[PDB]
């Protein structure tokens, strides 16, 4: 059959070693920030209250 | 004897499960016993070493599912710490038939032995919390 | 001393037969045994056409346990089907050994 | 199996070699004496002190 | 030409790392000596930022370890991961003793032994750490299990007033073992490399025992993959020990600052120790319970004297397993009672679990390996 | 050779495997610790940081940290005086010397806030008990003067004056002082104390698991894909005769 | 206080009645003479060992 | 000899894109 | 040294393999493993659990039982 | 390396612990050192090789 | 052993307090440029012979 979208994603960044070194570099750098962040608004929604960045307005601006 | 299921019946509750352990292994050894007696009596071994391997057989099997009967059931006893309704027996219930599975090496007849002798056991425990009379005196 | 009872002991000699696994992977029992020196020395004995069959065996078993799948039901040896060809090879090295030291000792 | 070494000739490298093997342990002996200020020792000769 | 055989460092690496040959058929077993060597480096260098801090002053110790616990960057995880850490360096270094035990490794005379020198020495340098964080644990604890050596009818005592620097524990004996403590795991690394030095020049144990020279398979294309995986699970085990579980692992107590006044209701010594410190329960005379302390690792050298049974490994020899596995089970007793608060029932159990932990070894094992022998023609 | 008293668990909110402390039970607990608790014991491993990121903003922290002071050292002369209360002062000294406590406590010095969570077996939910395990003597047994019995601590007769009561100190959250709840923001209080990274660590910890998680799948599938070939091979014997 | 009134509501559960019986026989052989040498504490113990076994799961049923 | 030897199947441990006579691999490479 | 291109004799024993990159990863991972898994299991459970019950028996047995030393002790020490 | 802001206890114990370590991995790439210098052979003063009179 | 406050306390205590301690800290520091008149002689020596064709 014709070829996968991951075929002739093979033939591009794959097979040469450097962008392939190069694809784990801005995909390092895409996992970084949205895991990063993905941790951040989860942890932050799971046990809620227990937060004090919500409870800040307590205190904060008057 | 009547005392040695009375000695079983003090349980008490759960605790101390070795206490309770041995006693099941002392009744299930009783049963093993007597089926190996009428066996041997009305199945001519021939060769009496091998009259003795089939006893060794049944006690040895009977006593195993006593025990593991009654350790898991008092196990669960002081675990789930319920501890008293009737489904506490009932995974030593579903515990033994899996022993009685092992020996006899076959999944058909310790899955089928697993759930019949679970509600068996279940109606036990369920018979002592209700005071069922099995074999009620004359009264009436 | 021994005799009449004789029986029974292969009778579990063939439970411990079954004791260990090495049937269930078929070797034979000579294979089973450490490789010191001296037995090296009598592997060293070992005929081309006994030879080669020994180490087949053994990679065979060795390609298994790295799979962890036991050998099939159908092949497993028999108590009788296992050649002790080693024998005679192992017990002169005994009696060679025993002997230089039995020069030795005197 | 140990019965190899249980020889006349191995036995006779006893004799052979036993006096030498006081020699040595005597030799040690006396550097505990010395090294060690085993004065135990030290305190039998005289000349110490 | 060659690359790897150019330089002869890379000579060697490739004798070794590269591609020595390896038996196939090895399981996860063999993995786990593999697993000590990545503990190893993990400990030295967390130590390291350990020592960036820490005092092996009496006084001034315990507020430095507050300032890691609290002040440094992430340095907690640190202090529980050198903490911690070296207790999962304990957890497979005992599985990798029952490794070479049953497979029969210890055929390997030497790397055998280099193996059980370390093995104290390895024992030497977490007793002295433990004493280290300057706690009750700590105080008590290092003055109880020093005093052992006074049981010697002369030297002992003495040696024991040598260790101290002085009557009692004091930035003397803390500076003391401070310095040892420092000293002996670089010394484990050299016996680590003079170990493994042993171990190719006689070729790699398998999992059958029985020799797989045919067999032999090369070291980078396999191995590595199996022992990065390998030390990435394990580094789950260790994160999941210390992100979840911090503190357990220990004896709370330490947690108290030492005096040589206040006294700890019932000293633990740390969990690794109990077997040895239950067989101190053991007997009358204290001479000879550290006669029997020492002499339970020491026993190991008899084994490959005692060993006699035709297998080099224990895989298809479930009897003598068998044994095994009551020997281990001993094990398991040695440790809980030495766990407990001392009592009466817990010595007699204490009593027969030693001198069975010996006798399986010096009766059971040879002599069923004779009858097994017996049983077919061996 | 009599038993101590053993506490049993209790299901505190921070016990679940992935749940932390809120930082409110811990405030109010800290309003625990501003008044009630100077009766010292102690805190002085812990200063004025560490509060900040809590609850308190850096100008509130220092505000939070006049509130008492401890002694300035002596400077070109000039020897001992009080700085107003920065954040970085820690907090009061207990007493002089511990001996002044233990003159004013029959010789019993009171422990250190800061371990007693995780020192003590049984920890947190045991530091909870015995504020409220006050029961009276059973007849026959004996008690010093000062004691005030308690079996929850290992002597049964613990020095300590029940400093809980109810409506020990009402709180400027307003929010009503029972002497269990108010107990409860104590030993949370404490557990804060005990374990200052702990609701930090807990978010480290989780992220860790997903990130093991993915990876143990994937380096066990390049295993899989480089013994591939070990696993796959057949062999064969084919005698030359 | 609510605190007590679960501590009460425990003890309304008939595992700390027969404690409190027991606890009152055992406090009351030791009552019995002056001379007593029993450490009857030991049973209120047991009465509060059981006692907080049931304020363990409710303690927190009190929280606001 | 060279001419009994044979190649036992494989085509269950096969790729399922491979997995037939026909196809070429050279197609397959790159997905695979 | 002992390197492979000088080692023990070997002869008319011949390998099939295959390119990891034609074959994929799991090949009925799952069904063949699991009756492996059980069998060995089967195989072993008989040798290994009995120390470790043997054990946990010993274990509540003296817990238990000290426990009963340890507890109930003032009606033992009688009035 | 200065553990923060100023010359400090932090500093100094950073360097103790760092001089408390570097000389063991002096000993090691001195160790190395000889191993490069074993089959190479060593010199002589004269810089002819004494191949012949070792 | 060294903070800030326990050092040069410290090196007292070796310079009079431990026993020999003295004896040790000057052999030690002494010790150290002797090392170098091993060393850079040894440095001289190498750069003079050409034993760097090595
Ligand atoms: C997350 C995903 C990560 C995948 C890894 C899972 C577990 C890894 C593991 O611990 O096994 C060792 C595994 C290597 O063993 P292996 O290659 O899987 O087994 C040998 C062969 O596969 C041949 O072994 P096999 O023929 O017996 O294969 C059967 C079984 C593997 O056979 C086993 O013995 C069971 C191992 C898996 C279960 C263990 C807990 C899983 C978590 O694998 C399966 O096919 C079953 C897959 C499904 C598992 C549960 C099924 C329930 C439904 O990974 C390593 O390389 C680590 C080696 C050193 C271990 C130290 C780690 C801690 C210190
Ligand atoms: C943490 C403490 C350190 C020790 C943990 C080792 C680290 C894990 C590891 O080695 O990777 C998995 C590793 C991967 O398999 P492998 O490397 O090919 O094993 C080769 C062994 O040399 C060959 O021995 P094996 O693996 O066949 O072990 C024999 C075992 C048979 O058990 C197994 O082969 C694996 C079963 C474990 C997974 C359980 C089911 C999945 C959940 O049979 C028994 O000893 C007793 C049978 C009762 C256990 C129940 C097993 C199925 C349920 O499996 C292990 O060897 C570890 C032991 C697993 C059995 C423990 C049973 C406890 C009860
Ligand atoms: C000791 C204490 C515990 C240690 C804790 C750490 C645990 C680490 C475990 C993590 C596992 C790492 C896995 C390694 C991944 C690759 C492994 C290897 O098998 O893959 C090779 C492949 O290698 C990788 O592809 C190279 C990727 C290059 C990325 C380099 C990372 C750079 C990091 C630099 C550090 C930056 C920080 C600096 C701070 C000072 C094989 O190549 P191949 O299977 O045939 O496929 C490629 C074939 N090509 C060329 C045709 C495409
Ligand atoms: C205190 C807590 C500390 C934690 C430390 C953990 C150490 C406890 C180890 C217990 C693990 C129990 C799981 C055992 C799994 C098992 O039974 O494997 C079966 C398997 C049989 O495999 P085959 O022989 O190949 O047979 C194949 C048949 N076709 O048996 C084995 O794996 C044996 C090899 C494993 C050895 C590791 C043993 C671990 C115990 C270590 C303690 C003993 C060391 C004593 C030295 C102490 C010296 C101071
Ligand atoms: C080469 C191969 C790799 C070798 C180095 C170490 C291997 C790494 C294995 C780590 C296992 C997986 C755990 C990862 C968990 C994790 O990192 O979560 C993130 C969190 C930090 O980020 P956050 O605060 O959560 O938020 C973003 C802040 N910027 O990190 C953690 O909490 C995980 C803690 C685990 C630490 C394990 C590190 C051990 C590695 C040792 C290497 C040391 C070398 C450095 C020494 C230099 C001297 C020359
Ligand atoms: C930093 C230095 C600080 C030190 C303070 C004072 C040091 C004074 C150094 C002066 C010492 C020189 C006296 C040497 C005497 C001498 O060399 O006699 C001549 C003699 C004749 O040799 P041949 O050619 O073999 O004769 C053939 C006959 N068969 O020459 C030699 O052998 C000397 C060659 C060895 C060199 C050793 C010199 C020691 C100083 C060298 C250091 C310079 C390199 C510095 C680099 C350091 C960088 C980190
Ligand atoms: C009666 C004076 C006093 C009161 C009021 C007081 N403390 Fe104490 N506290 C002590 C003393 C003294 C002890 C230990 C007495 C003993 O062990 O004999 C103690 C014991 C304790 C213990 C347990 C110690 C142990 O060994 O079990 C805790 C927990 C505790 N107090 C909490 C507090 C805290 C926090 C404060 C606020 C400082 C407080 N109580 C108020 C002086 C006091
Ligand atoms: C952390 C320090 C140690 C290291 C680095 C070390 C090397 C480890 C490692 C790496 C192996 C080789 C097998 C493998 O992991 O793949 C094993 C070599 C060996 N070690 Fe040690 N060892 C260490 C401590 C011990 C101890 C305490 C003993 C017990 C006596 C011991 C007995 C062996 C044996 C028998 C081998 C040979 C490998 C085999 O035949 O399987 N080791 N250990
Ligand atoms: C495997 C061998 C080692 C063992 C068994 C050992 C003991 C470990 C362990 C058990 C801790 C104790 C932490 C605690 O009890 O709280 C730490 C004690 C210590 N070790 Fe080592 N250590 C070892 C190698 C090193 C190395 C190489 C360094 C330095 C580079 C080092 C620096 C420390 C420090 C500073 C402590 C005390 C930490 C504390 O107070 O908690 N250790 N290490």
């Amino acid at each position: 059959a014709a070829p996968t979208l991951t075929a002739r994603l093979y033939s591009l960044l794959f097979r040469r070693t450097s962008t392939f070194a190069l694809t784990i570099a801005v995909g390092a750098l895409f996992f970084e920030r949205a895991f990063d962040q993905g941790a951040d608004a989860i942890y932050e929604h799971i046990n809620q209250g227990k937060l004090w960045k919500h409870i800040k307005h307590k205190y904060e601006n008057k | 004897a009547k005392t040695l299921l009375h000695k079983y019946s003090d349980i008490p509750e759960g605790t101390e499960c070795h206490r309770k352990a041995y006693a099941s292994t002392s009744i299930g050894g009783a049963t093993g016993l007597i089926v190996s007696a009428y066996s041997i009596a009305l199945k001519p071994p021939a060769s009496f070493l091998e009259g003795v391997a089939r006893t060794g057989r049944y006690t040895f099997t009977s006593a195993a599912i006593g025990a593991i009967f009654g350790l898991t059931s008092c196990i669960s006893a002081q675990v789930r710490e319920k501890p008293d309704d009737p489904l506490n027996y009932f995974i030593g219930g579903c515990a033994g038939g899996l022993t009685l599975g092992a020996r006899t090496r076959s999944y058909g007849i310790g899955a089928a032995a697993c759930a019949y002798m679970g509600l068996t056991a279940a109606l036990v425990k369920m018979g002592q919390l209700e005071g069922w009379q099995v074999f009620a005196e004359p009264k009436v | 001393a021994v005799a009449a009872s004789s029986k029974w002991l292969e009778g579990i000699r063939k439970w411990y037969y079954n004791a260990a696994g090495f049937n269930k992977l078929g070797l034979m029992r000579d294979d089973t045994i450490y490789e010191d020196d001296d037995v090296k020395e009598a592997i060293r004995r070992l005929p081309e056409n006994l030879y080669n069959d020994r180490v087949f065996r053994i990679k065979r078993a060795l390609d298994l346990t790295m799979r962890q799948q036991i050998l099939p039901k159908e092949q497993w040896t028999k108590y009788e089907e296992d050649k002790f060809y080693l024998e005679p090879y192992l017990k002169e090295v005994i009696r060679e050994r025993k002997e230089r030291e039995e020069w030795a000792k005197k | 199996m140990l019965s190899r070494f249980l020889g006349p000739r191995y036995r006779e490298l006893a004799r052979n070699w036993i006096p030498t093997a006081s020699m040595w342990g005597a030799v040690g002996a006396v550097g505990l004496v010395w090294a060690t200020d085993w004065r135990l020792i030290l305190d039998w000769v005289p000349y110490i002190n | 030409t060659n690359i790897r055989k150019s330089h002869p460092l890379m000579k060697i690496i490739n004798n070794a790392f590269i591609d020595l040959p390896a038996p196939s058929n090895i399981s996860s077993w063999w993995n786990f000596g593999s697993l000590l060597g990545i503990c190893l480096i993990l400990q030295i260098l967390t130590g390291l930022f350990l020592a960036m801090h820490y005092t092996s002053d009496t006084t001034t110790a315990f507020s430095s370890v507050t300032h890691i616990c609290r002040d440094v960057n992430y340095g907690w995880v640190i202090r529980y991961l050198h903490a911690n850490g070296a207790s999962m360096f304990f957890i497979c270094l005992f599985i990798h003793v029952g490794r070479g035990l049953y497979y029969g490794s210890y055929m390997f005379l030497e790397t055998w032994n280099i193996g059980v020198v370390l093995l104290f020495t390895v024992m030497a340098t977490a007793f002295m750490g433990y004493v280290l964080p300057w706690g009750q644990m700590s105080f008590w604890g290092a003055t109880v299990i020093t005093n052992l050596l006074s049981a010697i009818p002369y030297i002992g005592t003495d040696l024991v007033e040598w260790i101290w620097g002085g009557f009692s524990v004091d930035k003397a004996t803390l500076t003391r073992f401070f310095a040892f403590h420092f000293i002996l795991p670089f010394i484990i690394t050299a016996l680590a490399a003079v170990h493994l030095l042993f171990l190719h020049e006689t070729g790699s144990n398998n999992p059958t025992g029985i020799s797989s020279d045919m067999d032999k398979i090369p070291f980078h294309p396999y191995y590595t993959i199996k022992d990065i995986l390998g030390a990435l699970f394990m580094m789950l085990i260790l994160l999941i020990l210390v992100l979840f579980s911090p503190d357990l692992l220990g004896d709370p107590d330490n947690y108290t600052p030492a005096n040589p006044l206040n006294t700890p209701p019932h000293i633990k010594p740390e969990w690794y120790f109990l077997f040895a410190y239950a067989i101190l329960r053991s007997i009358p005379n204290k001479l000879g319970g550290v006669l029997a302390l020492v002499a339970s690792i020491l026993i190991l050298i008899l084994m490959p004297m005692l060993h006699t049974s035709k297998q080099r490994s224990m895989m298809f020899r479930p009897l003598s397993q068998c044994l095994f596995w009551m020997l281990v089970a001993d094990l398991i007793t040695l440790t809980w009672i030495g766990g407990q608060p001392v009592e009466h029932p817990f010595i007699i159990i204490g009593q027969l679990a030693s001198i069975l932990y010996f006798l399986i070894i010096l009766v059971l094992m040879p002599i069923t390996s004779i009858i097994e022998n017996n049983l077919l023609k061996w | 050779t009599d038993l101590e008293l053993h506490a049993p668990s209790y299901p505190w909110s921070h016990r679940g495997l992935l749940s932390s402390l809120d930082h409110t039970s811990i405030r109010r607990g800290f309003q625990v610790y501003k008044q009630v608790c100077s009766s010292c014991h102690s805190m002085d491993y812990v200063a004025y940081r560490h509060l900040v990121g809590v609850c308190y903003t850096e100008e509130e922290a220092k505000a939070l940290a006049e509130e008492v002071e401890v002694q300035d050292g002596p400077n070109e002369d000039g020897e001992m005086f009080m700085r107003p209360g920065k954040l970085s002062d820690y907090f009061p000294k207990p007493y002089p010397n511990p001996e002044a406590a233990r003159a004013a406590n029959n010789g019993a010095l009171p422990p250190d806030l800061s371990y007693i969570v995780r020192a003590r077996h049984g920890g947190e939910d045991y530091v909870f008990s015995l504020l409220t395990g006050y029961c009276e003597p059973p007849t026959g047994v004996s008690l010093r003067e000062g004691l005030y019995f308690n079996p929850y601590f290992p002597g049964q007769a613990i020095a300590m004056a029940p400093p809980i009561y109810n409506e020990v100190l009402e709180f400027d959250d307003g929010t009503p002082a029972t002497m269990s709840q108010v107990a409860k923001d104590v030993c949370t209080f404490l557990r804060w104390a005990s374990e200052p990274e702990h609701d930090h660590r807990k978010r480290m910890g989780l992220k860790m698991l997903m990130m093991m998680g993915l990876l143990l799948p994937l380096v066990y599938a390049m295993k899989r894909h480089k013994w591939s070939v070990l696993k796959s091979r057949k062999l064969a014997y084919r005698p030359p005769k | 206080d609510p605190l007590t009134t679960v501590r009460e509501q425990c003890e309304q559960i008939e595992k700390c009645i027969k404690a409190r019986e027991r606890l009152e026989l055992c406090d009351q052989r030791v009552s019995s003479r002056s001379q007593t040498e029993e450490d009857c504490t030991e049973e209120l113990f047991d009465f509060l060992h059981a006692r907080d076994h049931c304020v363990a799961h409710k303690l927190f049923n009190s929280l606001k | 000899s060279h001419t009994d030897i044979r190649v036992p199947d494989f085509s269950d441990y096969r790729r399922a894109e491979v997995l037939d006579s026909t196809k070429s691999s050279k197609e397959s490479s790159d997905a695979r | 040294g002992r390197e492979f291109g000088h080692l023990t004799r070997m002869r008319h024993v011949i390998t099939y393999s295959l390119s990891p990159f034609e074959q994929r990863a799991f090949p009925h991972y799952f069904t063949k493993g699991i009756p492996n898994v059980l069998r060995r299991t089967r195989a072993c459970i008989l040798r290994v659990a009995p120390p470790f019950v043997v054990f946990y028996l010993v274990y509540t047995w003296g817990t238990q039982e000290f426990e009963k030393s340890k507890r109930k002790n003032p009606a033992a020490y009688e009035n």
